[PDB]
């Protein structure tokens, strides 16, 4: 919705032949990491095995969840992509298998064929027959269009649509027989002598002509974890969104498999796998890697998207340290992606795209000295220093960030090293890791 | 042939009719 | 065309009637003492006569212990009850490890039941409420009677019907010329749908037109059904099923995993036990497989000790590829594959062996033919070369951008190049961790 | 051996059929071992709990010896902080925190259910001279009730709405049913008829049970108008929450007939060229073997609501004259169900073109026979026969010995 | 009754001793440990008097040498209508319970009230059932004949009664048992008729029967308590029943106690690996075992000299001292090489397998030089390389394929340790390369 | 930001109309409703839909009760009885509202500041129903 570090990617850059541009859809070189990000991609949309295992590895500010996010956009629509950090394994209403596998099963969409039926046309007659109470409602409703004129049998939820949005005899409207909406098109008859109550500015519209009643066939696509979650109780559409959906049982999941199954030997579903990415994958027990383990091995599995910056650090859980984070069992049945560190050029085309996609003009000075400063520092923080030299110029009345803006920039917003020599100069203002402060100056 | 409808019980039910030029509310 | 996922080439042990095994058969290459030992454990199961029997499978990873007992779960057919686990899926936020274990432990124990259910079922006719005399008198209900008329094909019936089987008479919102499906064991009335003697195309609700159902009106059909231990456990522990108050509240609470006591397992027993000295039950035991068995902590494998000794459970496989570990939760033991003595004491460990390169090659191949991919001579001599240099895995799951790369250069065979640029594209742990080691930033 | 290929050939629910998916019912009822017929809810659990007399007797009803209802009353009456006729400072104090027009109402509350006090609350007037106000999200909650569409402020409070709307969630089938469906145990006190009434109004509770019902109308109709009870003083119904779907209503799955369809093959691509020749707008014979598959096609059409008629010979003679005649002169008649040796032989049926054959390969003289019914004189289009069987079945033995001794009937 | 057909203490029905208290070599599926064994009827004894409580016994032993059998023949030989807790040392450890509160559940349902009561009963072949109805229902007449095989009657049935028959639906030659004060009726089934199925009542048809109930102390706590019913018996969330209840049950007891109206049955609360509980638990245990409604604790342990959990020392039996100073020690010995010998050919008998001698001795050579549960879980495991084969007899040479099959603990470890490369040690290093 | 057309007022009659032809079996089968609203410096009276009498009666709108008319739901909102109305009765419940302000039918344009997560909130847990 808003600009955001990701926004200026839109795709991955990749030919008919899967080889990477040099800029190309908002992502620069990383040529190898690209080119393999697109041999995923066109695996994914194959679509024939499951459960397979990638892991984006390299040093910090390098593109690894861009990657990410530049295969989420090339995927399309309808294809279920879940992008989960390490830490939202964690909770305190779900254990982490439990968690882990409704993270694996909102990635695989179930597209449902349905067979509905469309009647639009101009209401002739409402009779609504309800009891004292309000509780059971029944009716007709006749509804016709220039050639036809049909009366139909209203339900519950049939009237309580009609209620809503209230159509008075006269109005042209629009029923989806499978979903059950009802979309007031437009009022046709005009009545004169309406009631001065409701704010009646309603657009005019032709009564429809031709067939009252049309069939069509529409396609939806809905997740593994929402059919559990919906089938785990009798209102699981309202956990849906509230999330309360604590530790669904294997039955469940087992029976929806064999369902699943047999919509898909019917012809009335089809499978679409998908994605799941884990961004930060270090921040997971081993309790996590070893049931994903076992959760890649299965039939229903995506194939997952694993991202970590860490060398040779401590496993969580354990006493011991391991290569990225991960034991050698989740490391033997992975797919190693190597992320490489970017040079003058790639830095300053990628400034050069993010200073184009913030909307700032940027001076070729000015995109040399950032450059510059994001050789000496990191990417991220001359990428961050954009914006801030940004309103820096636009508070002196010039639509051109120049060069004294992004000393300015400099000089007020610090790096990490600087800060690191500032606090190492001055140890005594800080509170340290024993919590010894000198408040007093004197 | 031509199969006849269903039979429409409303007995003791509160009646909303909304026709073209005028509305009605039959109540008890 | 199917979906394939690092499994199903794997059909079965591959046995003769002998019980010997063969080089290549049921999609297995090798491991020919340890496909023997899990035809002998799935002949034991199909005796049916044990409790609590557990073997061990023990090996290095990628060997092949969880495809033997994949094996083990297709070779004893769908009628046997398999429960696969994960070692870490014990450790629930709802209820304690040890009742997530004797869950799963009785998951693991079925049994076929012949039931028999009294049905009422036709097309609702007349629905015809008697009230009471005094609706605000606090106790009764509003109404005394209900008289329902059902008519089937060749027959028809009248039906006066108690208050509460019109509770849930009316919950599915039967109307007349309703099909409907009255079922007297439980109460549940079942809605058909709308009956087909009347007009059809006149109504705005999608509703399933079913024809007038054939034989009388009251019936007694036999149904044979497949329960487990655990299902009767949760069905008793949280009663739905029934038309009183409790039934009704306990499907609209949040279902919550509750520790379930030993009265009610061993009541659950008695019935199960009267229901097969009736003849009308078969108890078949099954197969609870917890692989990663390393991550169990020593409360879950003390109270394994104590529920294998109970004369209910099923046959237990596990699996683990730890050599002397440390128990989790302890400190100082050192125990062979991660499990205590205690334990190891009532195992019978079946030692899975690693691969050569002749088998690592025909393994590829066939994983080659199973995912449909065509593969030369020269590549897939290439690939086993590969695999014995890097591990097993790493040349399995480079078959599928080895295809994804021949098919972006217009070709169905896979060959030298691809294995070369799939090599470079993707790297297995060793050349990472070495990538690890000769760098300054943290990667 | 060979018929039993034939059956498994045509339709495999020709050995058994499917029947209703429903939960085990975990229960021991009442069950008939053989002008209305009365049935009464008597489920009860198979596990029963029996307590002795002198438990019930002596510590949870109340009698001469023991203090049950005396400190009852000491706990809940006497010794209360919301009693106003002790506590009325601290009764006062709450009534102008909550205003709440009764002092007496904190007492009420805390002395009552919590699912009767959800089931009798009505929404009341409260003060406003109190500090229970009103925090902005519960007032848009409550301004956004009736509220029309194309408004923002309904339609930003409908998200669940628009996703049931847009996801055709209503539609959409049932995967999951329980596997044992069981009612709560049932304690019994034998020699006790407290025991039982306790039992049942516990189990039955009427306004409990009244709130997860509802009144029949015509019952409304009477205690509103001829016995002049108000709408007010009705007891509260209709409380159960309403389910997902249709099918989400209940436990009991019926035999699907879509996957009576799709189970076997022939009626597959039978139903997948009729739909196309349904909408050709033509007419079609099928010719069949056993009266099982007639029955069963029977009541596939009946799902298809095609204008059929079925022909065989256990039909009688007399209205023979009147199916033909019928098929003859309206054209509204879609579907002929034939036998072999039934309809082959002599029938004038020149309003036919389209003749199909399920699984006639029996032989080719009575089989060639079978179009030839059809394939005569008056026709004024293009005749079409569709002969449709499954691959590498017994029909190919059957087929190719039904062209051998096509070969040698035509050498010799 | 409860059948279940073959477990790991199936054969043992029991302690084998004699009336002084002895133990017989080989007796009830039981041999060896004649000290264990007579200690253990003195435990035994303690339980059947009844007229102490409160006592720890503590079985300890190297492991797989008879600790638990000797409490499934202390429950064998205690005999029903008396309770026997069997719960583990890591069963306490709930997340709806505290391990103090889990500890007295486990304490309380050990010990049994016993009442004995008279109910009448109705029992009897229905002959014809005549219900006459109204057209409102209302008011009905009815006419129940009943017979047993020594009687006939005819009873005239009230409003109720006829509802009452109607539901659950009584036919002519239905055999039913009718409680006249509760009302329920059970159909026993039909009566032996042709033209499932019980005999016929004998006798009288108003019977007088006296039943016998014994509930334990936990389900008068579970309905005493006011906050959760008797559904929490089966549920398992009865959470934290406060102690005023409790003190309330104890006084009612012994109100019914000096009355005659209940008895008291003490029973066993047998804790296995008790190593596994903290020092809370075993503090808790410490002074729950001076209270009067006290089962006769039993522990089982094969820890020696471990770390207390809860705790940073070592304690003798994973047990502090305090713990230890009030518990009885009853010691279990390894079996020589005819104690095994005898152990296997009870266990083979038991599973229906027909040994060989020959490949009775190798079963007792590998038993005694391995382990006893390996040989025992090798019989069933060759049974079926006997079948296989078709052969009845297991031979020596099944038992050897057995074993070169199936590994025990020190092959697989020596397996492990000459190969443990292959393996992920202590650090999480692997190697999975065949090469190099 | 809202546009609302907006009744307000005390009631100063509530006559609902009957039918010229009604139907049998019925009891006041309702044309219309005719409410009169009166305020501050202007009354008007109006022609309602019928069934507004149905939420008038369940609302327990009387003469002389100050009500809240918006225009497209309906749905009718007492406040109270107007402060004419406060000294007939020494002893009552309900609070005396002052008589409201403006014209009786009015244009107001509202702005409403809601944060995302109230939005959240408000769509996780449903709207006010009619269920256990
Ligand atoms: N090739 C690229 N194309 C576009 N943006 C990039 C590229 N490489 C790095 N970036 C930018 O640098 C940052 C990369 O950091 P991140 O996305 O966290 O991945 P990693 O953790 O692998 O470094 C992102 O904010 C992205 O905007
Ligand atoms: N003997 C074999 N024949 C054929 N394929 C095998 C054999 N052993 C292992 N595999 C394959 O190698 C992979 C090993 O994975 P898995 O068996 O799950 O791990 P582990 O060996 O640690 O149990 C499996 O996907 C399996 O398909
Ligand atoms: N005296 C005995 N008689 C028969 N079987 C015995 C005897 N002692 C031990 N066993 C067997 O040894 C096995 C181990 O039991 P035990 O040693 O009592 O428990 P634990 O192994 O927990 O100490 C049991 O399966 C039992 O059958």
């Amino acid at each position: 919705s808003l600009i955001a570090a990701h926004s200026h990617i839109t795709g991955l850059g990749l030919d008919e032949n899967l080889q990477p541009r040099p800029t190309s859809e908002g992502m620069v070189g990383q040529l190898q990491a690209r080119r393999a990000a697109g041999v995923i991609l066109k695996m994914v949309q194959n679509g024939t095995i499951a459960g397979r295992a990638v892991l984006v590895a390299g040093p910090p500010s390098t593109g690894k969840t861009a990657l990410a996010m530049g295969v989420s956009q090339s995927l399309g629509k309808d294809v279920p992509f879940t992008a989960i950090a390490g830490s939202e394994i964690f909770s305190l209403e779900l254990s982490k298998t439990e968690a882990l596998t409704q993270a694996f099963r909102k990635s695989i969409g179930i597209k449902i064929k349905e067979e509905t039926e469309l009647i639009e046309g101009e209401v002739v007659e409402i009779q609504i027959d309800r009891s004292i109470t309000g509780g059971h409602k029944q009716g007709k409703l006749t509804i016709k269009t220039t050639d036809m004129e049909t009366i139909y049998e209203l339900g519950n939820k049939m009237i309580d649509g009609l209620t809503k949005e209230k159509v008075l005899a006269g109005d042209v409207i629009s029923i989806d027989k499978a979903s059950g909406k009802i979309t007031k098109l437009g009022r046709s008859f005009a009545r004169s002598r309406d009631y001065d109550a409701m704010g009646a500015d309603t657009r005019f519209v032709q009564c429809p002509e031709g067939e009252l009643q049309k069939r069509k066939t529409v396609v939806h696509t809905v997740s593994l974890h929402e059919i559990d979650v919906i089938n785990s109780r009798t209102q699981g559409f309202l956990a849906l969104f509230t999330g309360d959906t604590g530790e669904i049982r294997s039955e469940v999941r087992d029976q929806i498999n064999t369902k699943v199954a047999e919509w898909k030997e019917e012809g009335k579903a089809e499978i679409v796998p998908g994605v799941l990415f884990i961004d930060e994958v270090h921040m997971l027990d081993i309790e996590c890697f070893s049931f994903i383990n076992r959760a890649l091995e299965d039939e229903f599995a995506p194939i997952v998207m694993m991202a970590t910056n860490r060398g040779v650090s401590k496993t969580r859980g354990t006493n011991y340290k391991s290569p990225h984070g991960l034991p050698l069992d989740l490391l033997d049945r992975s797919i190693i992606i190597t992320t490489k560190s970017y040079n003058e050029q790639e830095i300053k085309t990628i400034l050069s795209i993010r200073a184009q996609e913030e909307e700032v003009e940027l001076s070729s000075d000015a995109l040399d000295l950032l450059t510059k400063t994001g050789v000496e520092t990191s990417l991220r923080y001359s990428s961050n220093l954009i914006s801030v030299a940004q309103q820096i110029a636009m508070k002196r009345k010039n639509n051109t960030v120049e060069v004294e803006d992004v000393k300015r920039a400099y000089l007020l917003f610090l790096d990490s090293a600087r800060s690191v020599k500032y606090v190492q100069e001055n140890e005594s203002q800080y509170i340290d890791d024993q919590g010894n402060v000198q408040i007093s100056i004197a | 042939f031509v199969k006849p409808r269903r039979p429409y019980n409303s007995e003791g039910m509160t009646r909303i009719l909304r026709r073209y030029e005028e509305d009605l509310f039959c109540t008890f | 065309v199917t979906r394939t996922a690092a499994h199903t080439h794997i059909k079965g042990l591959g046995l003769d009637e002998s019980g010997v095994a063969k080089r290549v058969e049921g999609g297995f290459v090798g491991q020919i003492e340890a496909r023997e030992a899990c035809g002998v454990i799935v002949d034991l199961i199909k005796a049916k006569k044990m409790s609590g029997r557990a073997i061990l499978l023990a090996g290095g990873p990628s060997t092949g212990k969880t495809a033997l007992a994949l094996a083990i779960s297709q070779e004893l057919g769908p009628k046997v009850p398999f429960c696969p686990l994960v070692g870490s899926e014990l450790y629930s936020v709802e209820v304690k490890k040890t009742e997530t274990l004797m869950e799963n432990f009785r998951r693991a124990i079925g049994l076929r039941i012949k039931e028999t259910k009294e049905v009422y079922e036709g097309e609702v006719t007349e629905l015809t409420p008697e009230d009471a005399e005094n609706p605000l008198g606090g106790y009764g209900k509003t109404i005394s009677h209900v008289i329902v008329g059902l008519k089937s094909a060749k027959g028809t019936k009248t039906l006066r019907l108690d208050p509460t089987i019109y509770e849930s008479i009316q919950r599915e919102k039967v109307s007349i010329g309703d099909v409907i499906y009255i079922e007297a064991n439980t109460g549940a009335v079942k809605r058909v749908g709308r009956s087909d003697a009347y007009a059809t195309e006149f109504d705005l609700e999608t509703e399933e037109y079913v024809p007038l159902p054939k034989g009388e009106v009251h019936k007694k059909k036999e149904i044979v059904q497949d329960v487990t231990l655990h299902d009767l456990d949760v069905a008793n522990a949280r009663p739905q099923g029934g038309q009183d108050v409790i039934s009704m509240m306990g499907q609209l609470l949040k279902p919550k995993k509750t520790e379930i006591t030993e009265k009610l397992r061993q009541e659950v027993n008695k019935v199960v036990a009267k229901y097969i000295d009736q003849g009308v039950a078969e108890l078949i035991p099954g197969v609870l497989f917890i692989d990663e068995v390393n991550m169990l902590d020593i409360e879950i494998f003390t109270y394994l000790n104590k529920a294998l000794e109970s004369n209910i459970a099923p046959v237990v496989v596990l699996a683990s590829n730890r050599g002397m570990t440390t128990v989790r939760g302890t400190e100082d033991v050192i125990s062979p594959h991660g499990v205590p003595p205690d334990l190891i004491d009532r195992l019978l460990i079946v030692r899975t062996l690693p691969y050569d390169k002749d088998e690592i090659r025909t393994i590829i191949e066939r994983r080659a033919t199973v995912e449909r991919l065509q593969v030369e001579s020269s590549a897939l001599d290439l690939l086993a070369t590969m695999g014995t240099e890097t591990s097993l895995r790493y040349a399995l799951q480079l078959l599928a951008p080895c295809g994804i790369l021949a098919q972006t250069s217009n070709r169905k065979e896979i060959v030298v190049n691809d294995v070369n640029e799939a090599k470079l594209l993707f790297l297995d742990a060793k050349r990472s961790t070495k990538i690890l080691e000769t760098s300054a930033n943290y990667l | 051996a060979v018929m039993q290929f034939r059956k498994v050939c045509n339709h495999p629910d020709l050995f058994e059929r499917a029947d209703v998916d429903s939960p085990f019912s975990f229960t021991t009822f009442g069950k008939t071992t053989s002008k209305f017929t009365d049935l009464i809810y008597s489920s009860r659990n198979p596990i029963k709990y029996s307590l002795p007399r002198l438990i019930y007797e002596d510590l949870i009803l109340p009698n001469y010896n023991n203090d049950v209802d005396i400190a009852n009353k000491l706990k809940n009456v006497k010794f209360n902080i919301f009693n106003p006729s002790t506590n009325y400072e601290l009764c006062l104090f709450l009534s102008k925190l909550t205003g709440e027009p009764s002092l007496n109402e904190f007492f009420r509350v805390s002395t009552t259910p919590l699912l009767k006090r959800v089931i009798e609350r009505t929404n009341g007037p409260k003060n406003t001279d109190s500090l229970s106000f009103k925090t902005i999200t519960q007032e848009l909650l409550e301004v956004t009730r009736n509220a029309p569409s194309e408004g923002v402020m309904a339609s930003l409070l409908n998200v669940e709405k628009h996703a049931y709307e847009r996801e055709y969630l209503n539609c959409i089938q049932r995967g999951y049913h329980p596997n044992v469906s069981a009612p709560p145990v049932t304690i019994e006190v034998l020699g006790s008829s407290h025991v039982t009434n306790s039992i049942n109004n516990e189990l039955f509770d009427p306004l409990i049970s009244q709130a997860l019902s509802d009144i029949p109308a015509i019952t409304q109709y009477n205690m509103h108008v001829k016995k002049g009870i108000p709408v007010e003083d009705f007891p509260k119904t209709g409380l159960f929450p309403e389910p997902l779907n249709k099918n989400f209503s209940s436990n009991i799955s019926m035999p699907s007939m879509d996957r009576f369809i799709t189970e076997s093959a022939k009626l597959r691509k039978l139903d997948e060229l009729l739909v196309k020749l349904k909408s050709e707008g033509h007419r079609v014979l099928i010719y069949f073997q056993m009266t099982k598959m007639m029955d069963l096609m029977e009541e596939y059409l009946t799902y298809r609501q095609y204008n059929h008629i079925r022909l065989d010979g256990s039909s009688k003679l007399e209205d023979r004259r009147d199916l033909v005649h019928d098929w003859q002169t309206n054209p509204e008649i879609f579907v002929f169900l034939l036998s072999t040796r039934a309809g082959g032989l002599g029938i004038n049926l020149t309003a036919a073109d389209t003749v199909i054959f399920y699984d006639s390969d029996w032989n080719p003289t009575i089989d060639s026979q079978a179009m030839d019914r059809a394939h005569r004189l008056g026709q004024t289009r293009q005749v079409t026969v569709y002969r449709l069987l499954v691959r590498g079945t017994i029909e190919e033995r059957m087929r190719d010995r039904a062209k051998q001794k096509e070969q040698v009937q035509q050498v010799v």
